């Protein structure tokens, strides 16, 4: 459990768990608010 | 009016752009039925495409003679009109953004460089640490100026170079 | 130790290779680091190589006078130069079938022929010219002139007529005599020439050398110029509709200043060029007077660079001990030479596309784009060895005892944060743009092309609004009438320019869309990253962190070993080598734009360019595979016609650019096993033992392999990109 | 006392090879080795394939002055063993390189007096103000 | 006596050294007497992977 | 997915189904296999998956709990006569009485 | 040929003459602390260049450089 949290430091993590943030992020962004190229005002 | 350019409303290219479109959708929408998968799938694609073109025309952005919209980046020009969404917040958003993540990575790999063995922390990460600053950095505006007037970012010139 | 070719080379002469044969092949022209060569020797022999050298200036125009005159149809393009086309020199190959003299015979007049492309006919007839004959003159003329130079090179070489060194050293009077002599009076002399038989000839008149002894260039003739009032030299200018081979609605005038187009043939009025280089030379002239002199008072150098010093320190020194330090290097000369020349070749360039002085011009649409890319590609090789030479220079000549403290030795010491900005404009640049192509291009995949970025280039058109342009509508200098720019200068050159300017069909400020945005960007991206890779050399040569004494080892050196983790192409000139292939990219990328531009420009669908010029699959698609047909159809089984050699020659194009990769992705050390292997086997074959190779065969050099890599690479790319814009162009006419 | 060389000495048990001895061993020059080998035993050579070598000294000899040299350094490797070298011109002139020390050049001998070398800390050379003779590649004191 | 305190960090002045500028404690200073007498050690790689090396005393300085 | 327009790759194949074509060659590989539904493919998925998983399984085991000496690798004698004979042959005998027995359907 | 230089800044540490290939620099004299050795090249017709001495040499910077000269058939490497 030890050695297994000190291994998740490392590329397979975040790396990983970050840029797997960010695509959800995004996709989810751009899926509920369709298609943005301008700002509100 | 701006550059000749004139409003993406009253744009006969644009609207028959538009026109294209749908009839491209359509002719390869009328081979399923109504029922199904794929009939579904073509209609929420043509719904949202019928948004994507309402929704632009909202506020003024402008469309040449090719009828597609065409970004303003003068900032003066977004202003004395309404166009300071085309790009000119954006821009700070992204400094927002961008100011964020150098602030963080910064404090981050100075605060590493106290211990014994910093490399070992830049291949294996202190995951807490990364969360902790991760959640502080969303004033960095105000630590920024703060720490430049303080003075805590030049290095009195004890680098090595060459000449 | 052992003597033998070349004359000037003793360690090289020992040297059992083929390897000294290339190196004086190659080092034939550096003239510093031969054996004993001081330099008071030298300069004899570089002034003794400018006379060679423009002796084969001259003859090269001389044979292209000859051939325009006697295999040119020079007759035949005067009198209708719109339903003829140049001719440029005729074919004696016997390998030509029967189908190809029937093929290269456009003209009709003699036998195989090859068009004329260096747009000589243009500038040969708005000067004056109606006659063959005239042509030999000229011809028979720059063949004598290149004989004097070659003649007045060698005659500084013998004793009683070789000059000293202080001769050199004294910048002023050189200066001084180049500014008046060599730009302000050869300007005059030109003005005389617009004068005398320039306009004459515009007149249709056939005035020359036998009757300009008693011909008035204007009414009143020289009078004005004794008792004043100038402005009775610019009263009567061209007609409107005046005819440039005739008289038809002709004029007197030869100081004109109205500032505008011959309409007929279509380029700057003939008589406002004299007004011009007239005020040129009279400027020149007033220029050419600074500086001190034996009894000139004037004011010297070494007293003016030393008082350029801001007292707050903000410089140093300031420009304190440069007078020494430049008048005596020539590299430091020749790379501010070569700068300054290749950046008005590029404004030539520039302004010959947009302001044509010469008549009957801009109704050819082969000779522009050619003599464009042409000044494009000679301005960036001109520039980039301009900063080869301001590297050697740091390399060879530098003083920094003298230079303590002056602004040379200030731009030495932050170098690293040149180089870093440099690097952070390239990475924004090259993100950006190519983020946004990718963009439009995944926005086009999907069939949408209204979610594209497309940024409206506010700044150009805003510039061109306030030149005249009103297409755009923002009310600025010359475009409203509140203003006093608009004002002054009314029956000034300016209703001929804002006439020009809001053409659609010329080329003078054209409309700008956002695809334009994005190349200049590109161009831009290119620009940036040449001059990174030109910087970083040339600051980095006295000595970088990784090599800290790189000054010891000169300037082409391979690399410095394999050790310390690796040390591959860190001499400067293998920083030169990589900037090549970028000026080679960013040259490619403006020509590709210019010559897109305009042409969608003149098929009449410039809403093409601003429609696909947005995206990378255009570019690719309606610009590289759509304008190429005639280039695989230059020859066929159907049958072969005019534009056969012009493939063949883009196929040569690939063949060189191919070997290049060759040079350059195999190295060295490959090489030498496979030749000492042949030579194992040349050495045993039976009865094949007879007289031996005269040097021994080895791989060729490090340094030598890149050079000769990128040498085919830029000749392969030139060649292949020239003969598409040759052949793709005027095989359609559209 | 450093051996000079001796012709019609054996060779070791080999069939051939494709390496070296060309036109240059015979008008330009070629080198020689010679070492102990105790032990008759198999070794590897620089440019062919495995061979045999008697016990007792014995003789070998090769184009190039490293396919040598780097038998020397294998016989350092594996069992202590002190070949030597030898120079030879067209005029037959032989001359003996290695060891002439006899201690092998990593290791000092006694006392001699070395040349190539200047007494200055790394850089601090001179510009190329004054250094327009450059003489090929200047020693810096001569 | 001659060099610095043994464990006292101090900086480089070698003007063609990788290391510049930059703090490095001292391992020995050469007390038998010789040109270059102070051993630096420095916990970085250089170019060619090497931690330490000697210096002159002309060279070295004192602490930031 | 439809995110950004992407689903305009799903090409319209027939069969009342749109997606993107494939130009590897499974349909027709097991055409040749009395395939009549989409039921089987599951089951065959899920029983290459469990031999996938023993498969790791066995990877581990040889590893850390059943490594082998060089004795039994350098079994030449044995690796062929069970590669070539065993692995060959039986797996070929096997599928040769599957085509033989599913030769109706197709 | 290829002028080969040492300079002052040296250890002895007898592994640039262990390293070279062409057996071409000696150690001869030097006052050290614990071997008290110093290269020199007294010899130059069979130095190649191959920059192998300059990899070993642990000196910073580096105590010997190979100044490239013209090339023989010694430094060609040439068994032609
Ligand atoms: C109002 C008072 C005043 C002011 C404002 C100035 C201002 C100036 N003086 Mg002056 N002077 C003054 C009074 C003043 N002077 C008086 C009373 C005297 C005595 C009568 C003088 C005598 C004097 C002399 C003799 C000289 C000057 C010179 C200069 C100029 C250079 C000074 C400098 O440090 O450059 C700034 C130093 C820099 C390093 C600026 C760096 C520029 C960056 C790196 C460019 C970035 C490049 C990048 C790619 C471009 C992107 C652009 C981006 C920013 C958008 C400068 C503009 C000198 C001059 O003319 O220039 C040689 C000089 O010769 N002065
Ligand atoms: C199409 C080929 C190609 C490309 C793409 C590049 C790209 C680049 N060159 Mg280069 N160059 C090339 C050919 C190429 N070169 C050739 C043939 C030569 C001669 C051999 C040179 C010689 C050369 C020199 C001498 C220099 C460069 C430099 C640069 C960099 C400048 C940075 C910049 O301007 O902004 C950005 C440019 C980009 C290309 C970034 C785009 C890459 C995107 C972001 C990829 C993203 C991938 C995605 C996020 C995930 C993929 C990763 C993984 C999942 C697979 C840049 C990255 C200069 C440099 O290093 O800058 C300081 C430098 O001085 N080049
Ligand atoms: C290099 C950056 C840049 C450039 C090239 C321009 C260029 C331009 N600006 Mg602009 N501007 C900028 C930065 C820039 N701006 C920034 C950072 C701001 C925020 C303070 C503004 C705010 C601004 C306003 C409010 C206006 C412009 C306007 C203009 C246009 C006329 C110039 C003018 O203001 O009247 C003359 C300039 C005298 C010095 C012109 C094309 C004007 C415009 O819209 O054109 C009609 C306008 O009113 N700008
Ligand atoms: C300025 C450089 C230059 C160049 C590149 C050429 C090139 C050429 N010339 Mg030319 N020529 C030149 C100057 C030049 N000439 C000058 C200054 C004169 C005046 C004396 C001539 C007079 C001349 C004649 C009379 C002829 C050529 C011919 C030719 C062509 C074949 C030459 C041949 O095989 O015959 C022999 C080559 C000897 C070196 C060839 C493409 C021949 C041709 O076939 O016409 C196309 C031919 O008839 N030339
Ligand atoms: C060895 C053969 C040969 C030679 C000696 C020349 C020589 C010459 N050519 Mg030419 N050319 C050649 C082959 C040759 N060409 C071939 C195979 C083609 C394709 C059909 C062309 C197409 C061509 C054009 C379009 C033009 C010339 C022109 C010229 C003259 C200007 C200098 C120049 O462009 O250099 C040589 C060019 C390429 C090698 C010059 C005397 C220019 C001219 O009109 O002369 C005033 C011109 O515009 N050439
Ligand atoms: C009005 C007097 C005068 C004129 C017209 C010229 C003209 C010229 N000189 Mg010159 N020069 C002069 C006075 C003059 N010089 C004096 C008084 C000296 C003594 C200091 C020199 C010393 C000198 C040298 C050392 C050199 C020239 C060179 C040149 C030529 C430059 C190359 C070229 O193509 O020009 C310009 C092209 C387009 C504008 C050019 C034709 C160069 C040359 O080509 O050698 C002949 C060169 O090396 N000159
Ligand atoms: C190097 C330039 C140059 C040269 C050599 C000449 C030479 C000559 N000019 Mg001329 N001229 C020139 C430039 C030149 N001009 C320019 C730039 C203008 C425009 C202002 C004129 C306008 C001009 C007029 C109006 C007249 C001359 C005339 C003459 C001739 C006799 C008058 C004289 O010069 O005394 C003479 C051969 C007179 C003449 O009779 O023409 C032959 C005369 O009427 N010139
Ligand atoms: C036609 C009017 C004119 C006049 C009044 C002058 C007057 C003068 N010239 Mg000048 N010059 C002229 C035309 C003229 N020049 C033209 C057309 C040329 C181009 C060939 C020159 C090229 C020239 C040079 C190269 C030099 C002068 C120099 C001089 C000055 C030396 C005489 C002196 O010491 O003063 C009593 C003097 C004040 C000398 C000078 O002062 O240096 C700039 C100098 O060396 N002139
Ligand atoms: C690959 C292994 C394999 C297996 C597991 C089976 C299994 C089976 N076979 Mg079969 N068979 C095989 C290979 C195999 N066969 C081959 C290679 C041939 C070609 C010679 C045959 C030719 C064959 C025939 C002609 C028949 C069977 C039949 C049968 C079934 C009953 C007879 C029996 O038990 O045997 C049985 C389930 C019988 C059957 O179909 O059941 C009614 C039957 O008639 N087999
Ligand atoms: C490497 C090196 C070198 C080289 C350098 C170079 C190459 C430089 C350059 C440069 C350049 C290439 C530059 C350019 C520029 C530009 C400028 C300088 C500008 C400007 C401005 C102005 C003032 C203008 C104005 C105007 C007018 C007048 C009117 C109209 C508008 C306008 C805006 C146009 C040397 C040898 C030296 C040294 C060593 C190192
Ligand atoms: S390898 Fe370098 S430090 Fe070591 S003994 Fe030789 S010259 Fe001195
Ligand atoms: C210069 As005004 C015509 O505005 O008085
Ligand atoms: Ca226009």
């Amino acid at each position: 459990m030890k050695d297994f949290t000190t291994y998740l430091s490392t590329a397979p993590v975040v790396g990983l768990g970050w840029a797997i943030f960010t695509s959800g992020l995004l996709i989810e962004i751009n899926r509920f608010f369709p298609d943005p190229l301008v700002f509100s005002f | 009016d701006i550059a000749g350019l004139t409003p993406c409303s009253e744009s006969k290219a644009y609207n028959k752009l538009e026109r294209k479109e749908l009839k491209v959708l359509d002719k390869r929408l009328k081979q399923y039925e109504p029922g199904s998968a794929p009939y579904l799938a073509l209609q929420a694609t043509k719904e949202r495409t019928e948004n994507r073109f309402k929704t632009y025309a909202k506020q003024g952005l402008l469309c040449g003679n090719d009828g597609l919209p065409h970004l303003i980046s003068d900032p003066g020009l977004a202003l004395r009109f309404n166009h300071a969404g085309e790009v000119f917040i954006p821009t700070f958003g992204f400094l927002y953004v961008a100011g964020y993540i150098g602030h963080v990575g910064r404090q981050y790999i100075i605060l590493s460089k106290e211990d014994a063995k910093p490399t070992d922390k830049e291949i294996i990460l202190d995951v807490p640490l990364a969360l902790k600053l991760a959640f502080q950095g969303w004033a960095w505006p105000l630590a920024s100026i703060q720490e430049l007037r303080n003075g805590s970012l030049l290095e009195k010139d004890e680098n090595i170079t060459v000449s | 130790a052992t003597k033998l070719f070349p004359k000037f080379s003793q360690g090289l002469a020992q040297d059992p290779s083929t390897r000294r044969i290339w190196y004086g092949l190659a080092t034939a022209h550096d003239f510093e680091s031969h054996d004993g060569m001081t330099e008071e020797n030298l300069y004899q022999k570089i002034f003794a190589s400018h006379f060679g050298q423009l002796a084969i200036i001259f003859l090269w125009t001389s044979g292209n006078l000859f051939h325009v005159a006697w295999q040119g149809n020079f007759e035949q393009w005067v009198t209708d130069p719109i339903h003829v086309r140049p001719i440029a020199h005729a074919i004696w190959d016997p390998h030509f079938g029967q189908p190809a003299v029937e093929a290269f015979t456009r003209g009709g007049a003699s036998g195989p022929v090859n068009i004329a492309t260096s747009g000589v006919y243009q500038w040969w007839y708005t000067i004056g010219l109606r006659s063959n004959q005239e042509l030999y003159v000229s011809s028979v003329f720059l063949a004598l002139v290149s004989a004097v130079f070659l003649f007045a090179g060698w005659l500084h070489l013998q004793p009683n007529f070789q000059p000293s060194l202080s001769w050199f050293k004294d910048a002023e009077s050189r200066l001084n005599h180049h500014l008046a002599g060599l730009f302000g009076v050869s300007s005059l002399a030109w003005t005389g020439h617009l004068v005398h038989v320039a306009i004459p000839e515009s007149r249709g008149q056939h005035v020359g050398w036998d009757n300009f002894l008693s011909v008035l260039p204007h009414p009143q003739g020289l009078t004005p110029f004794w008792s004043g009032n100038w402005a009775a030299y610019a009263q009567n200018p061209d007609t409107a509709s005046h005819a440039f081979g005739t008289a038809d609605g002709s004029g007197t005038a030869i100081l004109t200043f109205l500032g505008g187009f011959h309409p007929q043939t279509q380029s700057l009025w003939l008589s406002d060029m004299a007004h011009h280089h007239l005020a040129i030379a009279v400027l020149f002239i007033v220029a050419g007077h600074m500086y001190r002199t034996n009894f000139g008072i004037g004011h010297r150098l070494e007293a003016i660079l030393e008082a350029h010093t801001p007292p707050a320190g903000g410089l140093g020194a300031g420009h304190k001990g440069l007078f020494h330090t430049v008048n005596n290097s020539l590299h430091f000369q020749l790379g501010l030479a070569l700068a300054s020349v290749g950046t008005i070749t590029s404004l030539v360039a520039q302004h010959m596309y947009s302001l044509p002085p010469y008549a009957y011009l801009a109704v050819d649409f082969t000779t522009q784009a050619s003599l464009y890319t042409h000044h494009q590609y000679i301005a960036g090789f001109i520039m980039c060895g301009a900063f080869a030479h301001g590297a050697i220079f740091f390399i060879r000549d530098y003083d920094p005892e003298q230079n303590k403290g002056n602004v040379l030795a200030r731009v030495l010491d932050h170098k690293e944060a040149i180089i870093s900005h440099l690097s952070w404009v390239s990475l924004f640049l090259g993100f950006h743009t190519l983020g946004l192509y990718v963009h439009n291009d995944v926005v086009q995949a999907f069939g949408t092309p209204e979610k594209q970025i497309l940024i409206e280039p506010v700044f150009a058109q805003w510039i061109q609004a306030a030149q005249g342009k009103s297409l755009y509508g923002f009310d600025l200098l010359l475009a409203s009438s509140s203003s006093p720019a608009y004002s002054a200068g009314q029956s000034l050159w300016l209703p001929g320019w804002l006439e020009a300017i809001n053409n659609n069909q010329n080329s003078l400020f054209l409309t700008i869309g956002p695809g334009d945005f994005l190349v200049h960007h590109a161009i831009a991206l290119g620009l940036h990253t040449t001059t990174l890779i030109l910087v970083k050399g040339a600051l980095d040569a006295r000595g970088s962190k990784l090599m800290p004494d790189k000054k010891d080892f000169g300037y082409s050196f391979p690399c410095d070993g394999p050790g310390r983790g690796g040390t591959c192409d860190i001499s400067a000139y293998d920083a030169f080598y990589l900037a090549v292939f970028w000026m080679l990219n960013t040259i490619g990328w403006v020509t590709f734009y210019w010559h897109w531009k305009h042409l969608t420009l003149w098929q009449g669908n410039v809403s093409q360019f601003d429609e696909s010029s947005t995206y990378l699959m255009g570019w690719l698609r309606d610009y590289l595979w759509l304008n190429s047909s005639q280039l695989i159809n230059g020859y066929n089984p159907f049958g072969m016609n005019s534009l056969s050699v012009w493939a063949w020659t883009f196929l040569f194009g690939h063949l060189v650019y191919a070997t290049g990769f060759m040079f350059l992705i195999s190295w060295r050390g490959y090489w030498q096993e496979l030749i000492e292997t042949l030579v194992w086997a040349h050495e045993k074959t039976p009865l094949a033992n007879l007289v031996y190779w005269k040097d021994k065969p080895v791989a060729l050099s490090i340094v030598q392999a890149r050079l000769v890599g990128l040498a085919h690479f830029s000749v392969g790319y030139i060649f292949t990109y020239a003969a598409f814009l040759i052949a793709s162009t005027a095989g359609r006419f559209g | 006392k450093q051996p000079e060389l001796d012709p019609d000495t054996p060779s070791p048990i080999f069939g051939g090879s494709t390496g070296g001895l060309l036109r240059k061993a015979q008008v330009e020059e070629f080198y020689v080795i010679t070492w102990e080998s105790p032990k008759e035993q198999i070794f590897e050579m620089p440019t062919g394939g495995a061979a045999i070598m008697r016990k007792g000294p014995n003789l070998l000899k090769f184009a190039r002055k490293e396919q040598c040299m780097a038998l020397t350094t294998q016989l350092r490797s594996k069992f202590r063993q002190t070949p030597c070298f030898y120079r030879v011109y067209a005029d037959g002139k032989v001359q003996y390189l290695h060891p002439k020390d006899g201690v092998y050049p990593e290791k000092v001998n006694a006392g001699r007096v070395g040349v190539n070398q200047n007494m200055r800390s790394i850089g601090k050379n001179v510009d190329p103000i004054k250094v327009v003779k450059f003489t090929g590649s200047e020693p810096f004191e001569i | 006596e001659i060099g610095p305190k043994r464990g006292s960090l101090v900086k480089v002045l070698r003007p063609e050294s990788y290391w510049y500028n930059q703090v490095g404690k001292v391992v020995s200073v050469d007390q038998s007497g010789i040109r270059y007498p102070v051993v630096v050690r420095f916990e970085n790689q250089n170019y060619a992977g090497v931690s330490t090396n000697n210096y002159a005393l002309d060279e070295i300085e004192e602490v930031k | 997915w439809p995110i950004v327009g992407q689903e305009i790759l799903n090409g319209d194949v027939g069969g009342g189904f749109q997606g993107i074509q494939i130009t590897s060659g499974f349909f027709q590989l097991w055409r040749a296999s009395g395939i009549t539904s989409e039921l089987q493919l599951y089951s065959t998925a899920i029983g290459g998956l469990v031999l996938a998983a023993a498969c790791f399984f066995a990877g581990w085991f040889h590893y850390h709990k059943a490594a082998p000496k060089l004795e039994w690798f350098q079994n030449v004698e044995s690796m062929l006569n069970h590669h070539l004979a065993g692995l060959l042959g039986l797996g070929s005998l096997a599928w040769a009485g599957h085509q033989i027995h599913v030769s109706l359907p197709v | 040929a290829h002028v080969v230089k040492i300079y002052d800044t040296c250890i002895g540490c007898t592994q640039c003459v262990r390293a070279c290939p062409l057996d071409v620099l000696e150690m001869v004299p030097w006052d050290g602390c614990k071997a008290a050795q110093m290269a020199s090249s007294p010899r130059t017709e069979d130095c190649v260049g191959c920059k192998r001495c300059e990899t070993a040499c642990p000196t910073d910077f580096l105590s010997v450089r190979v100044y490239l000269g013209n090339e023989s058939t010694r430094s060609l490497g040439l068994a032609y």
